[PDB]
């Protein structure tokens, strides 16, 4: 089962919404395209019941994205690395 | 109109014989390759090919034609002088003198419509009236219909932008123009 | 033959690099092909590393049908049939609203043009052509009740349409809108 | 499997190009036809897969015509026989 996931956020606020909460021993990136902002996930070994699980989540504020990855890496704007979710929590909330 | 005719006027020097000749030598290649005849020939293509980086270099030169065409009025208003300032208004308030080069005698009645001309193009009439409305009295031959070219002329370019209704036509109740 | 990203710019000199480095004077479709999974890092280059192609497998098969060599490298050109691959992913992306070729649209091209070196590298190495275009399309993508029907073309929707934050000014009549 | 072909080259210069390089076990013979010109060649003796092989060369520099070998033989124009290209290459390569 895959453990990388793409998703597509309608405006950015709903990006600053999930940073607001708990990532955990999840690499994530973010990227932006299209005027609207996708974010690109990373689980580091997970089981599967435990990653269908916390993707839940991820998808009360995203929607996830047909888009193949490497067109982002490629023809992309990247604004976060790595600790993405991490970042906008700092300089936004609160 | 000019959202093309800029870039029209852009690919439009006497650099087209050199085609010509580079033409037939190629062609002259041609024949003796098939009758080789190489050397004979390869000598020719040694030949052709010093004439095409030849032209290129006029045509990879016209990216300097590129440089020179920007955007300003520049290129935007003589896309009108077909769908239709100095010597505009020049044609103005040097009228009289125009108007005299081809109006002989007559200064009382080219005054009087130089300065009439010249208050309703400069803002004073209403604009939904003729630019000026006339009558021409006088003698035949002196210069009524005369001066109405020479207004025409002036005014809008061409001696012949005239209409001309010859009024014993309707003398009856049936008047309709 | 124009312009497109570096990594096609970058992938296209690089045949020429090939061109080259095997000694032959012209650069058929077969360097090209060099060309992209060498620059190995455009989408066309991610794409070969997909179906099993590293530089690698591919080089053996085509210096096992060409090799060497004459130095000539009297100022090359291309094959008439790489000129045609060049002109086709032109519109392998104007068949993809992508207003700049890459290197993907050139891994199009080179399918689309099939008749000619590279294709046959793959036909060789085991990799029908549709196995391919495939692999590279799975990386690229996009950008309601009764809409369903009328959602045709006839007749666009002006509404969710301009929802999308897509719409400009617009100025009026503004008092003949209302 | 055959071991014959018919290939029509849009211009000539196209043909001096491929002659820059190794014919190789290869007979070849050049004609002259509708303005283009048509190169007819013939490998004697090679497996199937050296044969594929070699054509995909040709046809970087060439397509393969439709055209009945034959109605070169008769109305085409001969230009060089049997070693067709090796004799461009004296000709043309510097």
């Amino acid at each position: 089962q895959k453990l990388q996931f793409v998703l597509r956020f309608g405006d950015f606020e709903d990006v600053i919404s999930l940073s607001k909460l708990n990532v955990n021993g999840s690499k994530t990136t973010l990227y932006s395209f299209e005027n609207r902002y996708y974010l690109y996930v990373d689980f580091c070994n997970m089981t599967d019941e435990e990653v269908e699980n916390q993707l839940s989540i991820l998808l009360e504020y995203a929607t996830e994205s047909s888009i193949s990855i490497h067109r982002l890496e490629e023809y992309g704007k990247l604004i976060i690395s790595e600790h993405a979710l991490e970042t906008i929590k700092k300089h936004f909330a609160s | 109109e000019a959202g093309s005719k800029v870039r029209l006027r852009s690919f439009t020097p006497n650099l087209k014989e050199l085609e010509q000749k580079l033409d037939e030598v190629r062609k002259e290649k041609d024949a003796a390759v098939q009758s080789q005849e190489f050397e004979k020939a390869a000598s020719l293509r040694d030949t052709e090919q010093r004439l095409r980086e030849q032209v290129e270099d006029t045509k990879k030169s016209w990216k300097e034609k590129q440089g020179q065409e920007e955007v300003t009025v520049d290129d935007i208003a003589m896309v009108v002088s077909s769908w239709t300032a100095q010597t505009e208004t020049d044609k103005l308030l040097n009228m009289e003198n125009i108007l005299h080069s081809r109006v002989i005698g007559q200064d009382e009645a080219v005054v009087a419509v130089a300065k009439a001309v010249r208050r309703a193009r400069a803002g004073l009439k209403d604009p939904k009236r003729p630019i000026g409305s006339f009558i021409f009295l006088g003698p035949t031959g002196v210069g009524k219909t005369e001066l109405a070219r020479a207004l025409a002329e002036s005014i809008f370019g061409d001696e012949e932008s005239m209409i001309r209704i010859d009024m014993s036509e309707y003398m009856e109740k049936h008047s309709t123009s | 033959f124009g312009r497109f990203t570096e990594r096609a710019q970058k992938v296209l000199a690089l045949a020429q690099e090939e061109a080259l480095r095997l000694g032959h004077n012209n650069i058929g479709t077969e360097h090209i092909l060099l060309g992209l999974v060498r620059e190995g890092e455009g989408i066309a280059a991610k794409a070969l590393q997909a179906l099993g192609l590293g530089s690698e497998k591919i080089q053996k098969e085509v210096e096992s049908l060409i090799g060497r060599g004459q130095e000539m490298s009297q100022t090359i050109h291309y094959t008439p049939r790489a000129k045609k691959v060049i002109e086709l992913s032109m519109d392998e992306a104007r068949k993809l609203g992508h207003s700049y070729v890459g290197t993907e649209h050139i891994l199009l091209g080179l399918i689309r043009e099939g008749e000619g070196v590279a294709a046959r590298v793959l036909n060789n190495l085991g990799v029908s052509l549709n196995k391919a275009r495939q692999q590279v399309l799975q990386l690229l993508g996009s950008n309601s009740n009764a809409n369903t029907p009328t959602l045709d073309s006839l007749a666009r929707d002006l509404t969710a349409i301009a929802k999308e934050d897509s719409l400009d000014p617009v100025i009026g009549r503004s008092k003949e809108i209302q």
